RNA sequence: UGGUAGGAGU
């Protein structure tokens, strides 16, 4: 939520100034980043369900 | 100066270029704060074209550390002066001896734990008479880059913005010389076509000392 | 040759002296060593940190 | 108990004078001197310079042609200039002055309400006798250390560093003090360092003053 | 002002769900239109908590029950 | 740009950078509590703005969010009263730069003062290895409150008293407050006040302050001494006992659980520690927290009434 | 610029009728340290009260010897008679006298009245008589003094304890105003004998401290 | 801006 969470960092920070204090953990964009590069050198990383 | 020291101070002042040294000596004609005037012996002074030699002190002018340097006459009016003495004092320099610091009353004991580890506990009397003070001079620096849609140009009005803030500035766009800035007040007007205006970064506040700008060959000159 | 110039002005030669407490009043026991001592202000500044 | 009174202000110079306090039960002597002490060198009116403009000059880092020494040196001489106001807690001082020589504070055009302690305090050098050089110094009533960042408007002004402080050194010694044939009789004189602003006895009234004034505060009168 | 946490561990001994049901009845507190059991005095609502479990007045079990109460009610409403 | 220190998985994914942090150089205050924590006003202001513009929205004073940022940013008078409610019951998390320890990383309550300079309790300077020179040290905000309960809960420094590497205490006083205790808790063989029989430990403080009698002086005082021989309850023993000024006086301090026999000895590092280890054993973790703060400022006060210097002789 | 912070009796805490803790609204920096001491070294220093100085016991002669039937040795007799507490009206030296005898701690009760004086707490117990037929003649004498004066700077002597007050403890820390943001809060411990109350004697310490004042404030 | 070194602090 600090670091990398853009969809959580606004909805923190708009929680924060409504007196609410939760927290949408999501997903950090650095490994969106690091998923990127590694399926650039034709290495297949899935988030399988 | 060290009440107590080495000895060898005066040698690593005269021998750094921090210190104007007089070459020929003679007796002080004019002294002042900004340049010291020579009249040199006529024994040491060359038959021909003999003349008088010129000492230009720098006055407060940035270091690469962002430390003000300045020189101080430390002669009189009239007063002899021989090859090799010091004329003016550079920073951080007593009468040609190096003076780091300040000697100051220091007693070895406790005090309600304000010294725990290494902390020092410092009475007020050292902030009243501004022993410890220092001056720091910034750099600032404002580029008329050549964007797109039209060059950016310097002028005083800026879209937007309170007349508060162009008060300080002058009608060309540039901040007064000796204006008392702080953080945010704008510097210069740096208006580009569509705003981004150069400014006192946050926690800054000091006197503007002096504004140089240079100007490519080709191009009109503002009245500033 | 310290103590000698100790004795050249009128300070005791033992270089300690009896201080009295700032805010109590009251003397402090044990001799405290007073002296004048070259401090420097390093440019490790708090502002700027 | 027995009331303090003052007998003597024996004064050794003009800056330097010892104040002595005749009866004195014992333990009175050290609690009084002590607080004396405090409340001296804590909170004394003074009337220190606030503010400094120079015809020539913009910014105090600037130097002036024709004076010897930087703008900066002479706000800071200008700093430690003792004067005394009787009238008013609010006055402007006007300095003139033109030719070769040092330029001290007696040349300052002075008012009936203001007088310089010290006449021979030197505030800068004259080089050449061609240039001139002109001041407006604001001097204004105040107590304690006000610096001058923490004031709360052309650029001619100056802005300096604001001391009110007429004491600057205080110390007191209790001795015994022989009065009819009672003994524990303590004598306390107190020694005092001003810069002249300040009388001595008046110092020890005003002080006195507000330590029983502030002891009002947990007490019901009395 | 609470400066320890070791009599409110004691009613919960693992110290570490402890955290959990304060933040789940701070949360109640905090979000919701409930209002603290415990008397506040200009505390925040970490230590209204704390000091309710210090109490034991509030439990897993208690905030279970009460939640259940609340669907209750809830269900009642409706018809 | 994927292995090694300078690639993604350490630089990045395991060391993201942190909103709502600063850093600020560290001094010693020894006025602080345990759980306390010295926090410049501006880096406070900087730190809660979020929380200073939702108390603003939720008060009135600023109708939109541009109002109170501009409210804010002019730094008015009603802005600190709003700031010092936030920060009431907030603690923030401080750590190192070396994080070897758990302990490494710690909360405390913080206390708005002026400045530039963290002020940190002298106590748990050791467990931090800071030395209070030119040190620096980063602190976090926790903003959810599950993180706020978390930090209350397990990283307070009054929670930290025994180290995980041994069951040895990681608070101890240190430099100054174990050489005021020894200093208080020493004997001289002829003092002011030898031979003198006390009424107890206010006597004894009474004597030394108004100069009647020596710290160092030998005297028999009696003292209250509680023992704990039933479970969970105390009896008092009165009795007439061969000890210094010193010794009696610091007494006052000593919780009720404790016995006379720690005090009576001269009392140096190693004994405070042990001290300390007892009380914990004993009487729990307040009575510790509380007989902590108390050492520490005892020590501190008769420390610098001591006078200890050092010199050429 | 003659104006100073003044404040107003903040805080008085009551812990027992004997324990009082006090504290101040903002003082102006440095003003907390100054009154505190001052009022410390007047309380220790140079309060009235009476107190017993000295006693005399048919029984014993010697300082240290034994007293059959007493459980209580003589040294600690000395100091069960120091800490009682009286108050005397009028008179500045007054004995007191007690005989008792049979088992039961001998109460400060058990003194006799002697018209005027009076006893704060009549629970205090000066000794023990382990015998039935064991019995106890004391004397004590009292007067009105100031301050602690020790046996040594003084047949049985025993130190007197003049002032009321057994402890005083005062503590600064900083307090925080709108205008001035270093300020000094000062708070007083108070640990009186129970002759007087703490709130009394802080206020009869201030009355002396502020009438030693009274030829300096002139046309003020 | 961003990547490199360069020196320094703990
Ligand atoms: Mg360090």
């Amino acid at each position: 939520v600090k670091s990398d969470d853009v969809n959580g960092r606004t909805k923190m920070y708009k929680n924060i100034v409504d007196g609410n204090h939760q927290m949408e953990p999501g997903m950090p964009e650095s490994f969106n980043v690091l998923l990127k590069e590694i399926r650039s050198l034709g290495i297949n990383i899935e988030l399988e369900d | 100066k060290p009440l107590v020291g080495t000895g060898m101070e005066r040698a690593v002042a005269v021998d750094s270029g921090v210190t104007a040294v007089a070459k020929r000596g003679g007796v002080v004609q004019y002294v002042d704060a900004s340049r010291i005037v020579i009249k040199v012996n006529e024994d040491e002074m060359y038959p021909g074209e003999a003349g008088i030699d010129i000492y230009n002190l720098t006055k407060y002018t940035r270091s690469n550390q962002n430390t003000c340097i300045n020189q101080m006459p430390c002669v009189s009016l009239g007063e002899p002066v021989e090859r090799g003495d010091v004329l003016a004092d550079g920073p951080s320099t007593d009468l040609g001896e190096l003076a780091l610091g300040q000697n100051m009353r220091v007693a070895f004991m406790p005090w309600n734990g304000y010294n725990f580890e290494d902390s020092i506990l410092v009475s007020e009397r050292v902030v009243q008479e501004d022993r410890f003070t220092t001056i720091h001079i910034q750099e600032l620096a404002c580029v008329s880059r050549d964007t797109k849609l039209g060059p950016e140009e310097i002028t005083a009005d800026i879209p937007n913005v309170g007349e508060a803030a162009l008060s300080k500035l002058d009608e060309s766009g540039i901040v007064y010389i000796g204006a008392e800035v702080t953080g945010g007040d704008i510097l210069v007007g740096k208006v580009t076509p569509k705003d981004s205006s150069l400014r006192v970064p946050n926690g800054v506040s000091g006197t503007v000392i002096d504004v140089q700008v240079f100007t490519r060959d080709g191009v009109e000159k503002d009245k500033r | 040759e310290i103590k000698e110039l100790l004795k050249l002005g009128d300070l005791p030669t033992s270089g300690q002296i009896r201080l009295y407490d700032g805010r109590t009043g009251e003397q402090f026991e044990r001799p405290v060593t007073v002296g004048y001592m070259y401090m420097l202000k390093l440019n490790h500044l708090v502002d700027d940190k | 108990f027995l009331k303090p009174r003052l007998v003597d202000i024996e004064q050794v110079s003009s800056t330097h004078a010892k104040v002595t306090l005749e009866p004195l039960e014992r333990g009175f002597g050290h609690t009084l001197g002590n607080a004396l002490r405090r409340i001296l060198l804590s909170s004394m009116p003074g009337c220190a310079v606030t503010e400094v403009e120079i015809d020539g000059v913009l910014h105090e880092y600037s130097t002036k042609e024709g004076v010897q020494e930087d703008i900066l040196e002479i706000l800071l001489n200008l700093k430690g200039l003792a004067v005394r106001v009787q009238g008013k807690d609010e006055v402007i001082l006007t300095l003139n002055k033109s030719g070769i020589g040092p330029v001290t504070a007696a040349d300052i055009t002075h008012d009936g309400d203001v007088e310089i302690v010290k006449p021979q305090h030197v505030i800068c050098h004259l080089t050449d006798e061609n240039a001139s050089i002109s001041m407006r110094i604001k001097v204004q009533r105040g107590r304690g250390y006000v610096p001058a960042s923490t004031r709360i408007r052309p650029i001619g002004r100056l802005l300096v560093d604001a001391c009110y402080s007429p004491v600057e050194r205080i110390a007191y010694n209790v001795e015994a003090a022989r009065v009819e044939q009672r003994t524990d009789l303590d004598k306390l004189v107190i020694e005092m360092e001003t810069n002249g602003t300040i009388d001595p006895e008046e110092a020890i009234r005003r002080a006195a003053t507000i330590l029983a004034e502030q002891l009002e505060a947990f007490v019901d009168l009395e | 002002a609470r400066v320890t946490v070791q009599d409110a561990v004691e009613k919960i001994g693992n110290r570490f769900d402890l955290v959990l049901v304060a933040a789940r009845r701070a949360r109640q507190m905090q979000v919701g239109g409930k209002d603290p059991l415990v008397p506040e005095e200009n505390d925040k609502t970490t230590v209204i908590a704390l000091r309710e479990i210090e109490e034991g007045l509030i439990n897993n079990q208690i905030l279970d029950v009460r939640e259940r109460q609340e669907q209750q009610e809830q269900e009642a409403a409706e018809l | 740009m994927i292995k090694g220190k300078q690639g993604r998985f350490r630089q990045n994914l395991l060391g993201k950078r942190v909103d709502y942090s600063g850093r600020s150089v560290i001094t010693v205050g020894p006025y602080l509590r345990l759980h306390q924590c010295g926090l410049p006003k501006k880096m406070a202001l900087e730190l809660f703005k979020p929380f200073i513009y939702g108390k603003l929205e939720l008060r009135g004073l600023a109708t939109t969010i541009k109002a109170a940022k501009k409210m804010v940013e002019r730094e008015e008078a009603v802005v600190w009263d709003i700031l010092d409610e936030v920060i009431r019951e907030h603690p923030v998390l401080l750590n190192r730069a070396p994080t070897l320890h758990r302990l490494g990383i710690q909360a405390f309550e913080p206390v708005l003062i002026e400045g530039k300079a963290i002020q940190l309790h002298p106590l748990v300077c050791a467990a931090y290895n800071a030395d209070f020179d030119g040190d620096q040290m980063a602190v976090h905000v926790p903003l959810t409150l599950e993180a706020q309960l978390e930090a209350r809960a397990l990283m307070m420094s009054t929670n930290n008293i025994l180290s995980p590497a041994n069951g040895e205490p990681i608070i101890v006083p240190s430099q100054d407050v174990v050489l005021g205790l020894y200093y208080m808790t020493r004997d001289c063989v002829n003092a002011k006040g030898e031979g003198m029989v006390l009424t107890g430990p206010k006597e004894a403080e009474r004597l030394y302050r108004s100069g009647l009698a020596s710290l160092h002086a030998r005297v028999k005082v009696r003292i209250t001494e509680y023992e704990k021989d039933a479970n969970g309850e105390l009896v008092a023993k009165t009795s007439l006992k061969d000890t210094t000024v010193g010794r009696a006086i610091l007494w006052m301090i000593v919780p009720k659980g404790l016995p006379y026999s720690i005090v009576n000895q001269a009392l140096g590092k190693k004994a405070i520690s042990k001290m300390l280890n007892t009380c914990y054993r004993i009487l729990g973790l307040k009575p510790t927290v509380i007989f902590a703060d108390q050492i520490m400022y005892t020590g501190f006060a008769y420390a610098a009434r001591s006078g200890a210097s050092v010199g050429i002789d």
